[PDB]
């Protein structure tokens, strides 16, 4: 409806492997309506 | 009319009579491309029977009733479900505990003993509910248990 | 400064249990909620 | 890893969203954007 939602989490996770079974949800953090057409997207990486 | 009306006309009012398909709620496009309203591929900044955005409105004071400006403002919101941040001018009572009491919380009017909840509510949270679909627990809008 | 520079290669994995979320800001505690 | 685009033409014919992180707060804009093929980000220590 011309909103951009945004859920998140964090877990610390033992070396077994990542995405684990086990369980945990996410929590609403950001909300905002931008009004527009989305498609298409892509990640800011951060070279030192 | 009486402040965005003018006897010169006021032209910079636009309005778009073509789009590929009717957008969706609360969304707004302002690009300028050229729309194929002619059966052939219209390219550049011209083509036969093709346009951008119609047109703004004669909007000359003597043009006559219903067919001048109407300032507009449409008010959209949501309520009784979330933290809220914009209300009317009530005024908030003390809090009495352990009694029954006619309770309003943000608006959500009801008839109830208020108590010290055991509840972790996460701080996105305003209200608590039930099998049945009601209210049961709310976090107190001035301070926050 | 527009330069190109990243290299993205790629894999697939299996996502078992994770990205389930809170789907709305009401309070439930000892119950099983259906949600679509 | 620190942030994202989206949008649908990201060649500002069209608005575009832009999200960026750093060390502390996020910046979230909406705009006409022509971003780069390859948009990211470099942080560096600047003598000055
Ligand atoms: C949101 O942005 C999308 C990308 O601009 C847009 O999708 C695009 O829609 C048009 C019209 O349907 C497509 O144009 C093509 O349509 C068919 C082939 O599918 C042909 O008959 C036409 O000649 C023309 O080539 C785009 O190809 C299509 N692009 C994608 C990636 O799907 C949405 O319509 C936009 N929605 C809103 C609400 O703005
Ligand atoms: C992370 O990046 C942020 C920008 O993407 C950056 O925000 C910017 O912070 C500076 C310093 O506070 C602001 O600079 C302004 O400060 C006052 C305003 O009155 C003036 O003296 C300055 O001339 C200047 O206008 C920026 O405006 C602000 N940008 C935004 C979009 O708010 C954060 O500071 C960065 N975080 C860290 C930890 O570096
Ligand atoms: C009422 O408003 C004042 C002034 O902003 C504020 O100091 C006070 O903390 C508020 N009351 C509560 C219970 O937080």
């Amino acid at each position: 409806d011309g909103y951009f939602k945004i859920y998140s989490k964090h877990t610390p996770i033992n070396l077994g492997r990542d995405l684990p079974q086990g369980f945990s949800a996410l929590e609403p953090l950001v909300d905002l309506p931008i009004g527009i057409n989305i498609t298409r997207f892509q990640t800011l990486l951060a070279l030192h | 009319n009486k402040l965005d009306s003018k006897v010169g006309g006021n032209y910079n009012y636009l309005y778009r009579l073509f789009r590929k398909s009717n957008l969706k709620p609360f969304e707004r496009d302002i690009s300028t491309e050229i729309y194929q309203a002619g059966n052939k591929p219209c390219n550049g900044v011209a083509g036969f029977n093709c346009y951008f955005p119609l047109r703004s409105y004669g909007f000359r004071p003597t043009y006559g009733v219903g067919h001048q400006p109407y300032r507009v403002v449409v008010l959209s919101f949501e309520l009784l479900h979330a933290p809220a941040t914009v209300c009317g001018p009530k005024k908030s009572t003390n809090l009495v505990k352990n009694k029954c009491v006619n309770f309003n919380f943000n608006g959500l009017t009801g008839t109830g003993v208020l108590t010290e909840s055991n509840k972790k509510f996460l701080p996105f949270q305003q209200f608590g509910r039930d099998i049945a679909d009601t209210t049961d627990a709310v976090r107190d809008p001035q301070t926050l248990e | 400064q527009c330069v190109n520079l990243i290299t993205r290669t790629q894999s697939y994995t299996n996502s078992f249990t994770r990205g389930v979320y809170y789907p709305d800001k009401v309070f439930r505690s000892s119950v099983l909620h259906s949600t679509q | 890893i620190r942030g994202w685009i989206f949008g649908t033409t990201l060649d500002s014919k069209t608005q575009s969203l832009l999200i960026v992180n750093n060390a502390t707060n996020v910046v979230i804009k909406v705009c006409e954007f022509q971003f780069c093929n390859d948009p990211f980000l470099d942080v560096y220590y600047h003598k000055n």
